[PDB]
């Protein structure tokens, strides 16, 4: 070469600011049966970087992932009602929901992507599943098409752009023609804000709650009642259970999962709940007895 | 309102961050100013469940409050693209994004109020300070006074608080793993409650106090309604019936401990047999480390 | 270092033959950048011109700093 020749290799993150991510997951979970989709707006910091800022959904068909109700005049239209908000924003990708099941992208979920690469060159394609997401992780990969073509002529082991990884499985399904001919895996990150932390982080507004109040002194004795009437019902079945133990061997009280009333499973169980009540039961008289003394 | 339908206003995070993105999208050197969304939401009883807000073009002068723009024609077509991608999106109000009341808000009120009665204001914070809630929700009734002036369209408070889907909460969840609060088990979550209670109580009379202060002297008119309020409190206060109270709080202490002292007994017991099973198991263990 | 090289070449063969693929390419293009250190022999790539032809763009990178 007397020039450099066309380049690829890149570590493709993207940043999903902790607005976006809460409107993905909830817009797409609307659509448990019929899988939404969204556009991305946001900016495309150097080239290795993807930085989505915010996303708003499509309006689709009845059957499915439509792409006569992803209007152009719909995202046109918005377009410019979000830059007299004051949003100088561009497309960057497209994301939707596979629920239920594995990030993957399915044959009309490639051939779709092909046209945002046409259309633009730079597209991720970010995939959430509001089911399998819940408490936790939160599922969400993404991915960008692979030319296969050029696969075919020798650049198949020229597709590694350099990512870092950490590997993925139940996906192979598609991902072993996927991560492997077809697209491939973005990484995913966040950007914690302090503020939006900040934010988040209220739950409680407190200053009616406890410590200014005490459930009813009527309602309190029918509770302890109950429970410590309780702990005699358990109690007996506790010495019919420390004469067994002493006789058997630990294989036998091992597998002994018939009736987990008897052990002490539901002393610890009750105790912590009786106590907690009361204890506090018991302070938030005396502190009222003083603070509005 | 008189009316049974309003009261709890429900808040989901996304809406709280929505606004506080909306307030850096403005934020350039418009910055330092009121900005103003249209709440959508659904509700059907004493709730109004706010889901999805977006915010309108809005500017107002910084010395008067009749030159107020709010581009109203944005609204009937945007509440139209929102409503075209999820059904069931009415607009319920419309949010303000503090710190505290203006006059011009009133006006604004009715303006929104062309769509949907009923509408309220969500005063949310851009700035984390205050220990109790950032969102207080008002609505705009009017009402007739013993004085005899002339009806007003005033603003009257409602309680308020934050809720969550499924959805939501998972990703609340995923954004505060740095700071931890699962960490800290139920007993001490609860004194918690009744210690952060306190600093409330502490701030909120605090500021009736710089009131009082207020209009004793830096005179500041007399509102005779606050001042009434203001007696029906001191008379509330647990006072008059005081030794035969005495000798009932100490007899329901007395209860108390009498089960908590049950409680800690089993409790001790039960820890102890533990401790037996772990000697059995290490002597039958030492007959194993043995052996060959 | 060029008086006393003791290693054996044989073993880099072995190492070179059976991984050239993907970033491996990398890592065994920096093995000799090791294993020959200031023993001035270049007959990895006077010998052997595919690799560099197979290399990438970082490749290359990597393959002009094995001289330095």
């Amino acid at each position: 070469p007397p020039t450099d020749a066309p380049a690829v290799d890149t570590a493709e993150q993207v940043y999903i600011s902790s607005l976006a991510l809460l409107k993905m997951l909830k817009h797409g979970r609307a659509g448990v049966p019929m899988e939404v989709m969204g556009l991305m707006l946001g900016e495309f910091v150097d080239d290795y970087t993807v930085r989505v800022i915010d996303v708003f959904a499509m309006p689709q068909s009845g059957t499915g992932v439509s792409v006569e109700a992803v209007d152009p005049v719909f995202q046109a239209k918005m377009l410019d009602m979000l830059k007299q908000t004051g949003r100088p924003e561009m497309v960057v990708g497209w994301y939707h929901s596979h629920p239920g099941f594995g990030c993957w992208l399915s044959g009309v979920d490639i051939n779709t992507q092909q046209s945002f690469e046409a259309l633009s060159e730079r597209a991720v394609a970010v995939v959430v599943d509001p089911i399998q997401s819940v408490k936790g992780k939160v599922v969400i990969d993404a991915f960008r098409l692979i030319n296969a073509n050029m696969m075919v002529l020798g650049h198949e082991p020229r597709q590694t752009t350099s990512n870092l990884g950490h590997l993925n499985k139940p996906s192979i399904q598609a991902l072993i023609h996927g991560l492997n001919r077809h697209y491939y895996s973005i990484t995913i990150n966040y950007r914690k804000n302090e503020l939006e932390q900040k934010m988040l982080l209220n739950l409680h507004k407190k200053s009616w709650m406890e410590g200014l109040t005490l459930q009813d002194y009527s309602e309190h004795c029918k509770h302890n009642e109950s429970v410590v009437k309780e702990m005699l019902e358990l109690a007996k079945n506790y010495n019919k259970a420390v004469e067994e133990e002493d006789k058997m061997t630990p294989e036998q009280l091992a597998i002994k999962n018939v009736g987990k009333q008897d052990p002490k499973r539901h002393l610890e169980e009750h105790v912590d709940v009786l106590m907690t009540s009361n204890i506090v039961q018991c302070l938030a008289a005396m502190l009222d007895t003083v603070v509005f003394k | 309102m008189p009316e049974l339908a309003v009261q709890k206003v429900v808040v989901h995070p996304l809406v709280l961050l929505s606004v506080v993105d909306h307030f850096n999208r403005i934020g350039k050197v418009g910055n330092q100013k009121r900005v103003v969304g249209v709440l959508l939401g659904s509700w059907q009883k004493k709730v109004l469940d706010v889901s999805n807000s977006f915010a309108v073009p809005f500017d107002e002068d910084d010395k008067d409050d009749s030159v107020w723009f709010l581009d109203h024609d944005y609204l009937e077509n945007m509440y139209g693209m929102f409503k075209k991608v999820n059904a069931r999106e009415r607009i319920v109000g419309w949010y303000h994004t503090g710190p505290k009341l203006h006059k011009n808000d009133i006006a604004i009120n009715e303006l929104m109020k062309r769509y949907c009665p009923n509408s309220v204001l969500v005063i949310i914070d851009v700035k984390p300070k205050d220990l109790g809630l950032p969102t207080e929700a008002y609505i705009s009734v009017e009402e007739v006074h013993d004085d005899g002036t002339p009806t007003s369209k005033t603003f009257e408070h409602v309680t308020s608080e934050i809720g969550a889907e499924e959805a939501e909460e998972v990703g609340v969840e995923h954004l505060l793993r740095d700071i931890k609060d699962t960490t800290v088990g139920t007993l001490s979550q609860r004194i918690t409650n009744q210690v952060h209670g306190l600093k409330g109580l502490n701030s909120k009379l605090l500021d009736i106090r710089s009131y009082l202060e207020k209009v004793a002297t830096g005179k500041l008119p007399i509102n005779h309604q606050i001042i009434y309020q203001l007696q029906d409190v001191f008379n509330l206060l647990p006072d008059v019936s005081l030794q035969e109270f005495v000798k009932a709080f100490y007899l329901k202490t007395n209860d108390q401990m009498v089960v908590v002292y049950l409680a800690s007994l089993i409790r001790s017991v039960v820890a102890l047999h533990n401790l037996i099973n772990n000697k059995i198991a290490n002597r039958d263990a030492e007959k194993k480390e043995g052996q060959e | 270092l060029i008086r006393n090289n003791n290693t054996d070449l044989m073993i880099l063969k072995n190492t070179k033959d059976a991984v050239r693929n993907s970033v491996c390419h990398t890592a065994t293009v920096i093995a000799n950048s090791f294993m020959h250190c200031g023993t001035t022999s270049d007959q990895f790539l006077r010998d052997n011109l595919e690799w560099l032809a197979r290399a990438t763009n970082w490749a290359k990178f990597t393959a002009t700093a094995s001289l330095g």
